[PDB]
RNA sequence: AAGCUCGUAUCAGUUUUAUGAGGUAAAGCGAAUGAUUAGAGGUUCCGGGGUCGAAAUGACCUUGACCUAUUCUCAAACUUUAAAUAUGUAAGAAGUCCUUGUUACUUAAUUGAACGUGGACAUUUGAAUGAAGAGCUUUUAGUGGGCCAUUUUUGGUAAGC
RNA sequence: GAGAACAGAAAUCUCCAGUAGAACAAAAGGGUAAAAGCCCCCUUGAUUUUGAUUUUCAGUGUGAAUACAAACCAUGAAAGU
RNA sequence: GGUUGCGGCCAUAUCUACCAGAAAGCACCGUUUCCCGUCCGAUCAACUGUAGUUAAGCUGGUAAGAGCCUGACCGAGUAGUGUAGUGGGUGACCAUACGCGAAACUCAGGUGCUGCAAUCU
């Protein structure tokens, strides 16, 4: 019969990336981890002893527990017609700080610094951000170089 | 008994090879890949000539065998078999199954088959550039026999290899080029100077 | 030359194979203890067969290694047994060698009686001062090829220690 | 047999809600040894507000 | 070797092909309780190299270890010790050493002064009533195997007659019986002044005058015979009670001129 | 259907920036694991023959394996690598900084941790578009035989299967 | 691979290479090299109290697991587990 | 700059073949009275650094080296792919429009950087 396990079809998901098999370098243990963090899941099946579930791979929460050699994380997952919090236990191996909130609080240290930069300066500024606005006006130079004419080649000589 | 080739000649299903899940499979009826003049140099026989395909279907290792008997058969009483070098490209590895009997409808192995795509070479024959009008002709008494549109072509390349006619002279004329029994070994400009010049001592 | 370049002995090993078990054994473990001053040890079987009819985990050869100027003394006394002639056959690729004898009392012991006749497999090794870091536990490590014994250093010191006969046939 | 379809359909009809997120979530899956401290710590902060 | 057995070669950690660490073992010291969220995790680090001994309080960091203090055996001479510096003496020596220098480098040399009066018994270190803490660190040797007896454990028990508290059970200090379960501390208090060197230099003065001179060829310099080494020892006790502190050498150059021979030495490309 | 609390919040079958996960297509197999054609350079005290031979750990043909660099062609249950589409999260007021009160947890510790007070920042209140209002609760009807198409695709020779 | 009397394709012994090509009770996959494999020493965390959580999942059960708290213990020099 | 102890990133560090290495340092090398451990003071434990030495180890160089890393006017905007059409084609397949966009080959370059403490002509 068909069989719907606790690590089914996670044969190419949970094996070490290749030429890493091994201990795990030190700096896993050491990120410390707080309550309010954002973290991402990666699971190395080298550590059975701690595991989510292949849902929770390469998924982003929130932490809500600290204690030894672990954490707690709250995770959004869909069923059915709404969004159900999972508080799930995991060892700190699985785990990597999440960069997309280290790249965030450095533009509010830039922008609040800068805000009270104008502030005494005597402007008023913009600190929203902005998409890529299009190409303004420009004159294009012909001082060396010189269009080279083109045209298509032929079927014949390339074959 | 055996079914017509026009049912199994089309990519519909994903590959099925032999291995220890498949593991009793007949074999296959072509078992030469190469013949004429198996162990001659690069440089008796320079041109070569193709046979490409044109379309994505299917060719059964009996209609393999039974064109290359059909080109060979030509070739050899026409010129003679130290005329030339001829080359079947594609392996049939492939297998296709048979439900001769729906409850269980899965089916037993009885032939096998090769996987082609748009362009695609599958005989290769090398010969001088005397001997062309016999080979045309016993490639075109072979595209007859398997299905398709399939169109012979003058090559570039040097016999099987990847250079051209005037490239490989740039590098015959030299010491960067050694013989072996039928193939070719090119002289890098990189790696061990001391084996490098142990081989190709013409060369500097 | 050099200090610590010559290749100097550090053990030999007085393997016995009999092919069974029981007294036998316990005779060719009696026997070792006059000639080394230290006791044997008895190794175990590993495999199966008819032929030679052992099973796993049965004891049916005995050695015993020694170190010191004691293996010298024993090769001094057993070389003579051999008439010192050796053959080239009898070097390994690393510079160790070793030899067969029968008459385990061709050395001078005082005949035990109820042991009788089996004979002593010798194989002596040397290295030049320096293969601790080869073994120790904290920085181990390799030695180079400038200090690796071979067939042609052994043969050497093998012509110049023992006075003559390394049959290079 | 198990023919999904038109269930995604059925489930954005009516919506998929978040969780409405709060502040002050439930303490239950944290640590007790935690927990202790932090009611009897409270208290604290209550009788020094109190007066304050 | 071909070129596939490399190209799927996996490299240990460098240390791990250099052989001076062992990772297993340093998953177990530096981790720590996440509720314990910064703090540190200190090692008492010892290492006997041929002639010397290393000992260091380490903490550890992601971008390497952080070294709070050290000691090594080669200015146990500035309390008067001149031989014998691989010693199980000279590591309880080193260990109080180090011991006295880290709890005034934090400020607790009052409060936990040790043992001012051994006597060879495993007491552990209390802490005082209604104060600090002492200050609790751990032990790693190396890749060393622990045997009773060992040159390390002597380091640690002048570690913690110091006062810094670190945790050990009697069965690997010399003297432990392994038939009662028992310990004899007067063969561990000759142990720590010389009693297997002293008893081992009146032994050989005679039976045997000459082999004796030529290992001891330095302890008739000053005169040192083989009952002076208890006062000897007990003064560097105490010498190192009435002035811990690390003073460091005066150098002959300023780093540069160092630099300036070794680089017409190191042959470049 | 009944409504209840509120009034543009902070939500959205959406994009952008930033940041993560995958092992499908493709590609590779002179890279691992398997399958596979070709001759060449080699090696034997050791697979078998023939010859010289009393015989050789002896010589020459010969043929397969092992050795070496090469070559033709493949893998849904092989893979170093690795896309497209789709997918997780963040883009602030429940925020940032400063000051420093509580505790039976934690620290070598007046140590950090969690929650806090009082100050400053509150205007472009920190990407785009839009918002026919956002949130919440009760109760119950019918359904719980499905089918067709483009693309992907498994059995099947194939089907209005 | 090169070596040692009886000894061979093979019993026991020694040296060099050796990224796992070994073994890990059991199908397959994953994982593991001063170990999760081999040998040895000590052992009963294969224990008590109820809870929280993940998986199939209506977010009911059952089964199997994960991380903690209060206890008692082993083991280790120790962190630890 | 050299070196030791502890290390972080884990081949730009590894692998093979040679060569050189003042200073101290590391290392090898000396002995088994003691705790201890071995069939074997070989390993391990302890003792002296006293007796000897860079030959190893170790570090640094060299190789049109293997391997690995980086990079593009190499291949390639190719193969593949989301969307579209009463587009073509008997069909298989293919072309075009809007968009995204690899890998392998090839070529060129690189061959450990660094963190705390201590020490060195």
């Amino acid at each position: 019969g068909k069989s719907h396990g606790y690590r089914s079809r996670t044969r190419y998901m949970f094996q070490r990336d290749f030429r890493k098999h091994g201990a795990v370098h030190l700096s896993t243990y050491l990120k410390v981890y707080k309550v309010g963090d954002i973290v991402d899941i990666k699971a190395n099946g080298s550590i059975q002893k701690g595991m989510p579930h292949k849902f929770y791979q390469g998924k982003t929460g929130v932490v809500y527990n600290v204690t030894k050699s672990s954490v707690g994380v709250i995770i959004n997952k869909m069923v059915g017609n709404r969004y159900l919090e999972k508080r799930l236990n995991l060892r700190v191996e699985h785990i990597k700080h999440s960069k997309c909130r280290q790249e965030f609080l450095e533009r509010v240290k830039a922008n609040a610094a800068k805000r009270a930069e104008a502030k005494a300066q005597g402007v008023a500024v913009q600190l929203k951000r902005q998409p890529a606005q299009p190409r303004e006006s420009r004159i294009v130079s012909t001082e060396g170089n010189v269009p080279q004419t083109l045209a298509p080649v032929p079927y014949e000589t390339f074959i | 008994a055996r079914r017509p080739a026009r049912c199994y000649r089309y990519q519909k299903n994903k590959p099925y090879p032999k291995s220890r899940y498949n593991r009793a499979v007949p074999d296959s009826k072509i078992r030469i890949y190469d013949l004429g003049k198996k162990k001659a140099t690069v440089d008796e026989f320079p041109l070569c000539v193709h046979l490409v395909s044109n379309e994505l279907e299917q060719l059964s290792s009996e209609a393999l065998e039974a064109a290359r008997i059909c080109a060979n058969k030509y070739m050899t009483t026409v010129s003679g078999r130290d005329a030339f070098h001829l080359r079947v490209r594609v392996h049939p590895f492939h297998v296709l199954r048979i439900n001769k009997m729906m409850r269980g409808a899965w089916g037993k192995p009885h032939g096998l088959a090769a996987r082609v795509d748009i362009g695609q070479i599958i005989f290769s024959v090398r010969t001088k550039d005397s001997n062309k009008d016999v080979v045309v002709e016993g490639l075109r008494r072979a595209r007859y026999k398997f299905p398709g549109q399939q169109k012979i072509i003058l090559s570039k390349k040097w016999g099987f290899t990847n250079l051209d006619r005037p490239e490989y002279l740039k590098k015959r004329e030299a010491g960067e080029v050694k013989d072996d029994g039928a193939f070719v070994k090119f002289l890098s400009k990189k790696g061990s100077l001391e084996n490098n010049i142990r081989e190709f001592p013409e060369y500097f | 030359q050099n200090p610590m370049r010559d290749l100097k002995i550090e053990k030999l090993v007085l393997n016995i194979s009999v092919g069974e078990s029981g007294d036998r054994l316990t005779r060719a473990s009696k026997v070792l203890e006059q000639l080394s001053g230290q006791t044997p040890v008895q190794s175990k079987a590993r495999y199966t067969v008819r032929t030679f009819g052992i099973r796993r985990n049965e004891k049916i050869a005995v050695h015993v290694t020694v170190r010191g100027p004691k293996a010298e003394e024993i090769l001094e006394r057993g070389l003579k047994v051999k008439e010192y002639q050796l053959r080239d056959r009898n070097f390994s690729a690393t510079g160790n060698f070793g030899f067969g004898i029968d008459e385990h009392i061709d050395l001078g012991i005082k005949y035990d009686p109820s042991i009788g006749i089996f004979g002593m497999d010798f194989y002596v090794v040397m290295n030049r001062p320096g293969a601790r870091v080869t073994r120790r536990k904290r920085c181990k490590g390799t030695v180079g090829n400038s200090h690796k014994t071979t067939k042609e250093d052994t043969v050497s010191w093998f012509k110049q220690k023992y006075d003559a006969d390394v049959l290079d046939k | 047999n198990h023919t999904a379809h038109n269930q995604t359909r059925k489930a954005h009809r009516n919506g998929i809600k978040k969780p409405k997120t709060y502040k002050y979530p439930s303490l239950k899956g944290v640590d007790p040894k935690f927990r202790r401290n932090h009611k009897h710590a409270l208290h604290g902060t209550a009788k020094a507000l109190a007066a304050a | 070797k071909s070129s596939a057995y490399s190209s799927r070669f996996q490299t240990p950690f460098r240390r791990r092909r250099e052989g001076k660490t062992d990772y297993y073992q340093r998953k177990r010291l530096v981790t720590q309780h996440k509720a314990k969220y910064n703090t540190p995790k200190y090692r008492l680090v010892v290492r006997f190299t041929n002639k010397d001994i290393i000992c260091q309080i380490i903490s550890s960091t992601i971008t390497g270890d952080v070294v709070l203090a050290a000691a090594y055996s080669h200015e146990l001479p500035r309390y008067g010790i001149t031989h014998g510096l691989t010693n199980w003496a000279a590591a309880y020596a080193t260990g109080l050493l180090i011991a006295r220098r880290t709890l005034q480098k934090l400020g607790l040399d009052e409060t936990y002064k040790g043992v001012e009066e051994v006597e060879g018994e495993y007491e552990l270190t209390e802490a005082v009533e209604d104060g600090p803490r002492p200050f609790k660190v751990f032990l790693d040797i190396g890749l060393q195997r622990t045997t009773t007896g060992a040159r390390v454990f002597g380091a640690l028990k002048g570690a913690s007659d110091g006062g810094l508290y670190v945790p050990h059970s009697e069965n690997r200090f010399p003297g432990w019986d392994f038939e009662t379960e028992e310990i004899d501390p007067e063969l561990l208090r000759s142990y720590i002044f010389g009693g297997h060197v002293s008893q081992y230099m009146e032994e050989l003065a005679d039976d045997d005058e000459e082999r004796f001179s030529e290992l001891f060829k330095g302890y008739l310099a000053d005169d040192i015979d083989a009952d002076s080494l208890e006062d000897i020892y007990t003064s560097a006790h105490e010498a190192i009670r009435a002035d811990p502190a690390f003073k460091p050498t005066e150098k002959k150059f300023t780093k540069e001129q160092y630099a300036a021979e070794s680089k017409k030495y190191r042959q470049t490309k």
